[PDB]
């Protein structure tokens, strides 16, 4: 049985909400009820079967490859990004709750910053989170994700998923909307995927991405509606990204001490 | 009671089958009932069975007969085929249709003595 | 094998060997197994009921218990052969469990030929865990399958809400295609939904049983040829 | 914020690469070519009050440090990783180094695993005697006896019933002959004896050397060699012994060859799977060393002092039954240790 996690100061949370961002209705919303909604419904996709006994970020990597499973899949997807949203969100990630601590003043790392001017030609923090809020309002219609990720060559890029599209690998970003039309730059990225992915020997057609996030925005209704309401994201996502935790996001980046 | 219990168990879930387990005519739909082990089990012979399965056996999937028997091996194959057979009709998504038109068999309908 | 009496009284016999002065310093076992008596008596154990079906075992029905005649329309006046053999041996065979949802596991799997091949994992977690109120068909914890079926009839039965089994089995059967039938279409969209925003998948089902049919028909296209051959050359003889 | 103690470190690490590299291209480099014009310098050039100051220094800190030093006397974790440039990809190493920093932070976000069996959890996380119950025993399938054809009818009275062709071991039985033999270990645990679990089936030999590890005993998953007990100084005098204090520390004290040769008798044997060690509980008998084991269907109790019945074909069963042994081994010796210190 998968269990929604224990998070730290949850009195706190079940009271004032999280400051800024979201209100107490709007996080029991978000997370004490859309994470039990999708844990729930885990347990009964995975009950009995091997996948039980794995957590949910194992059992996405597991299925990301099997057509049949992509409803386990969009289940483990959206409960992992779910819980990196919530994570870097929350106003203190150590438990204050006996030691009622009110002074978290957590701002970018050196290494942060220093990743960002190198990976966006000198841009600093502040405009990189304008280009964010604006990937989102026009490359994801409606559900979504919107991810600040790193690759395997150290370069920090911005990734927007449609529904419960995984950042990790790159065949189930889900970054490209094909309901509506697409160019001809998008269809040879996703020609171009397509060859990667024939490449690949194993009988499981799998291939190797390493890319990790960094900071996750949840861009579905079941977050923002309650407080800002249809048409106002790009409000909730400017204040989600101003008052981001940056002790967990800070843990994100691989130092190599 | 344990006999309660036992009533429950996982192996009493599983019907009483001695069906061949090498069958040569023709085969319409499953027979033997899959049975699966996770990857930590199979690396310890854990089936859930009475006896540890041999560590050749290096599929996840067998079909049984008897638990023991008098030549003291459990009466297996390693094999779990026919869940693959149903998974590619799924893919397939053509839906199965009678061809005498029939009510639904899944349908709680309202028959008449017609 | 003879009922060997040595190994259950290893303390008296080294309580021997410590009291004749044979053995100068006392086993560090030897206070334990004091205090902790071996059981050593072996015997073979009466019983007088079926654990599973509450059946009485080692009960005699007098002919004063059969007053009316029997389906033959003959009554019962006197003991038949059967009465009067001893039957000690039932008392201490093994008795037979066995349980009515045996019979309707049967028959689901009869009825339903294709829901062997979804795999069942005997491997149990932990079986006094189950806290299930079978008032539903899902619970959380476990898979829905034919054993959801059958519990479910049980239940139907044990509250009374149906008489006969057969009408409470047919109303647990639906409640399953129903569950079924979502969960078919769960799976048909997710895959549908996803293909719409852009997910790539390297091998479909369909595509993994081609190759895998494509390198044991490679293998046999050698034999074949290879034993076309040897024909060839073993008839011309 | 210290990022840069770090940083100053990396500048004098390549600056010390590119030294190295230098050094190696003049060892390249002909002396014809260096040393001549190097010395017609020195020829053209007349030493100055501070050139000489390291003319000396210079040349005691070279006969210092490099001639009449000692050659030989008489970061912590991966420290040979080799980091990639900031402009470089991740290499390799640095890529897993990465994935493991994800596995033990990011990995395990979104749920909580409950209720679910790991095969590993029974041998290092056995349950104490007094808190098993009979769906314990039973979802580790100890109830499993061996066929009916097989029946041993010596067990009679420890047979539930039979089902699907096999006999059920009664496990309100079980459960009881568990907890007396759980204490008997524990008991001589307690007590400072040598405790040996013996098992030969495949993959028991995990369980068996934990168990020995945490009841500082011993164990044998190979091969029972027969006469190991009764013919003990042809097979095991050559071994090394060693004396050890109330605490289970070795005192160091050399032993006499006399100490040396004389039989260390086990005080108590453990047989996981006794139909194929018959040699071992016979030599138990003759050697009065009282003996625990499982006893299925087809296997005689009498040949041992406490049996337990149960399914020994399951590596879980017996890995269950063996971990509540271990754990009851331990208590004993916890305890042991206890009323030494106080
Ligand atoms: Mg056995």
């Amino acid at each position: 049985i998968h269990v929604v996690p224990k998070l730290p100061n949850s009195k706190a949370l079940l009271q004032n909400g999280v400051p800024n961002i979201l209100s107490s209705s709007g996080f029991k919303t978000v997370w004490f009820d859309y994470q039990r909604y999708l844990c729930d419904k885990l347990t009964l996709a995975t009950a009995g079967q091997s996948l039980e006994s794995y957590y949910p970020f194992h059992i996405l990597l597991k299925t990301a490859g099997n057509p049949l499973q992509s409803n386990i899949f969009n289940l483990a997807s959206s409960i992992h990004n779910n819980h990196l949203f919530v994570e870097n969100i929350l106003p203190s990630a150590v438990e204050h709750g006996t030691n009622s601590n009110a002074v978290v003043k957590t701002e970018p790392s050196r290494l942060f910053l220093s990743k960002i001017k190198d990976s966006f030609n000198g841009s600093d923090w502040e405009v990189v989170k304008e280009e964010m809020i604006y990937r989102a309002e026009n490359e994801v219609l409606g559900q979504g994700w919107l991810f600040l990720v790193e690759n395997n060559e150290k370069k920090l890029f911005i990734l927007t998923s449609n529904n419960n599209g995984t950042p990790y690998y790159f065949p189930r970003n889900q970054s490209f909307d094909l309901n509506s039309a697409i160019s001809i730059d998008e269809f040879a990225t996703l020609k171009q995927m397509k060859e990667l992915i024939g490449k690949s020997t194993k009988l499981n057609g799998k291939v190797q991405d390493w890319t990790m996030p960094i900071i996750c925005v949840n861009l579905w209704d079941h977050a923002y509606l309650h407080d800002y309401g249809v048409g106002n994201r790009s409000k909730y996502v400017k204040n989600v990204l101003d008052n981001l935790n940056w002790s967990v996001v800070n843990n994100r980046i691989f130092s190599g001490i | 009671t344990l006999a309660e219990l036992l009533g429950r168990s996982r192996i009493a879930q599983v019907a009483n089958n001695h069906k061949p387990l090498t069958y040569t005519g023709k085969k319409f739909h499953p027979t033997h009932q899959i049975i699966e082990t996770k990857p930590s089990t199979l690396y310890r012979q854990e089936w859930g069975l009475k006896s540890a399965i041999p560590s050749k056996i290096k599929s996840r999937y067998l079909v049984y007969n008897d638990l023991d028997t008098l030549e003291r091996i459990t009466t297996f194959e390693p094999r779990g085929g026919t869940q693959w057979n149903r998974l590619r009709f799924q893919e397939m998504g053509v839906p199965i249709v009678s061809n005498i038109g029939r009510q639904n068999p899944f349908f709680k309908y309202i028959s008449r003595p017609e | 094998m003879k009922i060997q009496t040595n190994a259950v009284n290893v303390l008296q016999r080294t309580s021997a060997y410590l009291k004749s002065g044979l053995l100068k310093e006392t086993p560090a076992w030897y206070n334990v197994v004091a205090s902790i008596p071996p059981s050593t008596k072996f015997t073979r154990e009466p019983r007088f009921k079926n654990p599973s079906n509450g059946h009485i075992i080692g009960k005699l029905v007098d002919v004063t218990e059969q007053p009316h005649a029997n389906n033959k329309g003959l009554y019962k006046t006197r003991p038949n052969s059967s009465d009067k053999r001893v039957g000690v041996k039932r008392l201490y065979r093994p008795p037979k469990l066995t349980y009515v949802e045996d019979r309707l596991r049967s028959l689901f799997y009869k009825q339903h030929p294709w829901e062997l091949s979804r795999p069942k994992i005997l491997v149990e977690n932990e079986i006094g865990d189950e806290n299930y109120d079978w008032s539903h068909m899902l619970q959380i914890g476990r898979p829905l399958d034919g054993e959801s079926v059958i519990q479910r009839t049980m239940y139907l039965i044990k509250t009374k809400q149906y008489g006969d089994m057969v009408e409470a089995y047919d109303h647990a059967r639906y409640e399953f295609y129903a569950l079924r039938m979502q969960e078919e279409t769960e799976q048909q969209v997710a895959l549908e939904e996803a293909e719409m925003f852009g997910s790539l998948f390297g091998v479909s089902a369909i595509e993994h049983g081609i190759q895998k049919e494509q390198e044991v028909l490679d293998v046999w296209e050698k034999k074949v040829v290879e034993e076309t051959e040897l024909m060839a050359a073993r008839t011309s003889n | 914020p210290n990022n840069n103690d770090e940083v100053m470190l990396l500048q004098q690490k390549l600056l010390y690469d590119e030294i190295r590299s230098e050094l190696k291209s003049l060892s390249q480099v002909p002396e014809d070519e260096i040393l001549p014009e190097l010395k017609k310098s020195l020829e053209q050039d007349k030493l100055s009050d501070k050139e000489q100051q390291l003319e000396a220094e210079l040349s005691d800190f070279f006969r210092n440090y490099a001639l009449l030093n000692k050659l030989f006397d008489s970061t912590k974790p991966y420290p040979n990783l080799i980091p990639s440039a900031n402009d470089k990809p991740y290499s390799s190493q640095e890529l897993f180094l990465r994935q493991l920093n994800h596995s033990m932070r990011t990995a395990k976000l979104g749920a909580t695993i409950s209720k679910v069996y790991y095969p590993h959890k029974d041998i290092f996380y056995p349950p104490l005697p007094e808190n098993i119950t009979v769906e314990s025993l039973m979802s580790a399938g100890v109830h499993l006896g061996q066929s009916t054809s097989l029946w041993r009818s010596s067990t009679q009275s420890y047979i539930y019933g039979e089902y699907k062709g096999i006999h059920i071991i009664d496990l309100n039985q079980t459960l009881s002959y568990l907890k007396r033999a759980a204490k008997v270990v524990e008991g001589v645990s307690e007590s400072g004896g040598i405790i040996l679990f013996l098992g030969t089936r495949q993959g028991q030999k995990r369980g068996l050397e934990e168990a020995a590890k945490k009841t500082h005993g011993y164990y044998v998953s190979t091969r029972w060699i027969p006469g190991t007990l009764t013919n003990s100084t042809e097979i095991s005098g050559i071994w090394e012994k060693q004396e050890i204090d109330s605490n289970d520390n070795p005192t160091e004290r050399a032993l006499s060859p006399n100490e040396t040769s004389k039989q260390v008798k086990p005080d108590l044997l453990v047989v996981l799977n006794p139909t194929e060690n018959r040699n071992a509980l016979l030599e138990a008998i003759k050697s009065r060393v009282p003996t625990i084991a499982i006893i299925d269907t087809d296997s005689e109790p009498s040949l041992v002092t406490y049996p337990i019945p149960g399914n020994d074909d399951s590596l879980r069963s017996v890995n269950f039954l063996l971990g509540v042994l271990a754990r009851a081994g331990q208590r004993g010796l916890q305890n042991r240790l206890a009323r030494n210190n106080e």
